[PDB]
RNA sequence: UUUGCCUCAGGGUGCUGUAAACAUGAAAGUAAACUUUACGAUCUGUUGAGGCUUAUCCCUAGUGGUAAAGUGU
RNA sequence: CCUUCGAUGUCGGCUCUUCCUAUCAUUGGGACGCAGAAGUCUCAAAGUGUCGGAUUGUUCACCCGCUAAUAGGGAACGUGAGCUGGGUUUAGACCGUCGUGAGACAGGUUAGUUUUACCCUACUGAUGAAUUUUAUUAUAUAUAUACAUAUAGUAUUGUGACAGUAAUCCAACUUGGUACGAGAGGAUUAGUUGGUUCAGACAAUUGGUACAGCAAUUGGUUGACAAACCAGUGUUGCGAAGCUAAGUCUGUUGGAUAAUGGCUGAACGCCUCUUAAGCCAGAAACCAUGCUGAUUAAACAAUACUAUCU
RNA sequence: GUCAUCUAAUUAGUGACGCGCAUGAAUGGAUUAACGAGAUUCCCACUGUCCCUACUUGCUAUCUAGCGAAACCACAGCCA
RNA sequence: AUGAACUAGCCCUGAAAAUGGAUGGCGCUAAAGCGGA
RNA sequence: UCUGAUGGAGGAUCGAGUUGAUACUGACGUGCAAAUCGUUCAUUUCAAUCACGUUUAGGGGCGAAAGACUAAUCGAAAAG
């Protein structure tokens, strides 16, 4: 018979199967739709989760209970060392999907990039990419001309530089960033120009821009149904334990449906979360990257004592409003919005007054070690 | 006349005994239902500072007892975050008896009143002596 | 940046850090950390805690 | 898997809350000698001291180490 | 009384999923005895949601209250190797009526053991080879070829068939005391700011947690101090890190349609949305987009390097 | 059952009413202080019973070396 | 070559149920449907 | 009559042990165990508890009464 009381199902069937992700790196399922009118531009970037802090910003929402008051918001720090463009991939449309016409490479690739092709780089003689890079310039131009003639989707292969981060990993994460913009000719020229140089975050993203974040959630091994799906605990009197689903299906159909929550892997899931706003693109060069006009102190983004479980952010970074899936050190793919947003949140010009740099270990009271030593005075 | 209350951490579920903190004659309020609460299967309706609830008084004037009446929460002992950055909590739970339209039945508030409740209920703030 | 002062200790509280408490009389106490909040709630006097600025001032040590 | 890593150490950041020892130092009072000597919870100074802090914290071409080279193609 | 009496565990509740539509609300419409407001009848529509409690074992019922709505049903009266065991329905006992009696009672009452999964499948996650009678949406300097092409190992970047899929509803204010109305009252739609339920994450802050740690302290014990130890975590404060919600963040727009309203337009000189041909606008529905998986395709491409090899 | 009371809400409890299906006097009637691992209702205190779950400790589970059963079994095991 | 009223063939409304679904399936309309020959 | 002591009665009280077994309807339920384990609970000057000896034997015994017990056997034991 029917349920006595109706309540919505536990969890979303749109994130099935809740299995471990195939890879650690976040993978773009689909790039933003190409607009021919816009000039050629990159559409994605990769960084690493460093940690979280909180900022103070003045609200400019008329008719809101906050409005002219200053509020505190949590933010995520993603260290974004400049990416390196090393390749070009041409895609053409077929009834079977997108087909690679060819990928051409730059004249030189770094050992960091080459390490990604090796499971044991230390004991190998590192012969990868050693003789295919001497291809003639005429053949390169032939392949590029054929790409221009027959391809409709252009992607640039670019890789991270983990040596610029505190990561123990040395092999670079390499991905394809789709070039969206003008004609095929303009796209090819745009990528050819920076076929070998660094790609900083600032050329891909602007401040106060909404982006999507693609990453892999924090792993938790196999978890019970209570934690994995949020089902209600059975009463204390339950004979064979209470942390489970009581009825896993009616008599008929004489099977267990795939919609029934069960114990299994929780976390380490691929997730694409939309509409994270860039609050600040902090440059590596300037020493006041964490300073504001209302603070005028000289301090960088890294909290005193370092970012817990990550290290020190010594490179370009961006301050994302809110939270982002993954652990510290996790590679995080930043993607441009699939369609540009015209909402007031997306277009708002953020004016942040204070960026916290107190110790994230324990309850830090000071923003800088200099302030700490000044407050305490001389010791033994 | 503006009900953009802004979310306050839910305290005081159904069955909570709070103080009256007014001169209406009642001494305590037994929260009975929370106005605007929707449908969740085993969820107890719960109230926050600016919330209008339905209550009965268990101690106070006999003329006030044994009846269903409206109250507005004014003081909440559970810590809630206001957006300035910090957390706030009173040391007791208290609400005032009001007409369903939101106008007080008593005339004065004993202790401090939360600013969030005060700006939601204007004529309540006038009776409030200290708005914190 | 403008900082507040803790009520139990004298430490400066930066925005987005502490907590507030209102007593019956309606006056507000400002607490930087859960430790200070707990000590004030068990109503321990800061003057008799060796590590507090109140103690340092009282034993002419600042 | 040798500008790496592990290790310990130094530093940072925190947590706790002022270590042990000494002091014609204090201490409610007590007893015992021809004005000092004994007992004394506890307190004070040296002492925001001492202890701990990655094992899943941060930094350091700081110390020492980094091992046999087996299996498949 | 057709199947089960060499046994298909017999009420209700809890938990959990799915399905139906004879639609309660939400979307878009048509009619009204339709001024507005509210409501009633009705169409396409099952995408989303249908609650907290008092009494009773109850289903049913009945009130209190919120709500937008608190719609009706199925799945062996869904669901007992999922629970519970209050009722019914063994043996103890009590009352009433009946019986000479033993005893009976859809009369009441109280106490009364709820067994087994390690098998197959299903489901949930986790490894993983092998795949030529196999595959091809090409490969070759405005030019040939299936009478062709493809060995294999590692490794990366990808394609994405197919399967799943997600958001939902409300309030206040502005429009506006406006349209309408004699007045009493009093909108729709759009916008703004919030909120409910749900979903996916996250720990800067707040809170929770302690067999990191530091401190205090009771009983005992090491001659004392110190250092400790035992009391199945001795007990107390505080308690980083990590987990965690009660905390924080995020949660699209296109195509083609249904109902319906229309265009042109005969049949039928007129008329007619077509109950011909030919067209349009159009819904929380559908299909895409987006998202998840893709040893779901025993799938495949490009690239990098190589194996005595060709 | 009806009337009061208890609650916001009472098929529960208590106090009353009594043409009582079918009460009633050693089939003992009525009432009783004290007593009860007896049945029942309410109140205060209390709390993870619950809102709504989270963290955590021991012993298992798990993997390994060793040891090593049983029930059940027509044949078997994807669905509409 | 007009207006009516009947009549009966096929078609349509009447015609709503629960796992997903069944003229046996595919599908079929110049039938691979219906009534003949 | 009242007050303070003294005194030490009671099928008096709490409570270990003993003797039991209220609840979790906990664990276990292919058990450590054909009735156990844990916590909780009842009981301790008396109708108290224990041992050995001795009596009562099957349509019989024995029963502070449950058709209870009479060697894991009881609305008629076990053996032939």
């Amino acid at each position: 018979s029917h349920r006595k009381f109706e309540r919505p199902r536990h969890g979303s069937l749109g994130f099935l199967p809740r299995k471990r992700c195939k890879r650690l790196r976040g993978k773009i399922r689909s790039f933003p739709k190409d607009d021919k009118e816009k000039p050629p531009h990159f559409t994605a970037f990769m960084g690493y989760k460093a940690g979280m802090t909180h900022i103070v910003r003045e609200v400019d929402k008329p008719g809101s209970k906050l409005h002219k008051k200053e509020i505190v918001e949590a933010c995520t720090i993603i260290e974004c060392a400049p990416m390196v463009v090393v390749g070009i991939v041409g895609y053409r449309e077929t009834p079977k999907g997108l087909r690679i016409l060819s990928t051409v490479w730059a004249n030189h690739v770094s050992d960091e990039f080459r390490r990604r092709y090796y499971k044991n780089w230390y004991k190998s003689e590192k012969k990868a990419f050693t003789k295919s890079l001497n291809v003639p310039e005429a053949t390169k131009n032939c392949l590029l001309k054929r790409i221009e003639k027959y391809c409709t989707v252009l992607r640039a292969i670019c890789h991270t530089q983990p040596s610029k981060t505190p990561l123990r990993m040395k092999k670079a994460h390499i991905m394809e960033v789709q070039i969206n913009g003008g004609s095929m000719k303009e796209k090819l020229e745009f990528v050819k120009e920076m076929l070998e140089k660094n790609l900083p975050v600032s050329t891909v993203f602007n401040p106060n821009e909404m982006i999507d974040v693609i990453s892999v959630t924090k792993g938790h091994g196999t978890k019970g149904v209570v934690s994995r799906y949020g089902v209600k605990r059975l009463p204390r009197k339950t004979h064979r334990g209470l942390r489970k689903v009581a009825c896993i299906g009616a008599w008929h159909p004489a099977r267990v449906q795939f919609q029934i929550p069960r114990h299994g892997q929780k976390g380490y899931f691929h997730r694409t979360e939309r509409n994270k706003k860039i609050y600040r693109i902090g440059l590596k060069t300037d020493k006041n990257s964490a300073s504001t006009d209302a603070d005028i102190t000289e301090k960088k983004i890294t909290p005193m004592g370092g970012f817990p479980h990550y290290g020190v952010v010594n490179e370009d970074f961006l301050l994302l409003k809110g939270c982002v899936a993954g652990t510290k050190k996790r590679p995080i793919t930043l993607r441009k919005n699939i369609v540009p947003q015209v909402s007031r949140d997306a277009l708002a010009q953020v004016s942040l007054k204070f960026i916290d740099t107190s110790s994230k270990i324990g309850h830090g009271r000071f923003q800088t070690s200099e302030e700490k030593v000044k407050y305490y005075g001389p010791l033994k | 006349t503006l009900k953009n209350k802004m979310r306050i951490t839910l305290s005081l579920p159904v069955g909570a005994l709070i103080n009256c903190c007014d001169n209406s004659g009642g001494k305590n309020l037994y929260i009975i239902a929370v106005q605007g609460f929707g449908s969740c299967l085993n969820r107890l309706p719960a109230a926050s500072l600016g919330d209008m609830v339905l209550a009965t008084v268990k101690k106070g004037k006999p003329d006030l007892r044994k009846k269903v009446l409206n109250a507005i929460i004014c003081r909440q002992s559970k810590a809630w975050r206001r957006h300035e950055g910090y957390y706030i909590y009173f040391e007791d739970n208290a609400g005032v008896i009001v007409n369903p339209k939101g106008e007080m039945k008593g005339s004065a508030i004993t202790g401090p009143v939360a600013r969030e409740c005060a700006e939601l209920w204007p004529k309540l703030s006038s009776a409030a002596s200290a708005i914190v | 940046v403008k900082t507040e002062a803790c009520s139990f200790s004298e430490y400066r509280i930066y925005p987005g850090r502490g907590q507030k408490y209102i007593a019956r009389d309606g006056k507000v106490y400002f607490y930087l950390s859960s430790k200070f909040a707990s000590l004030a709630l068990q109503k321990k006097k800061a003057a008799k805690l060796r590590w507090t600025q109140t103690w340092r001032r009282n034993n002419k040590k600042t």
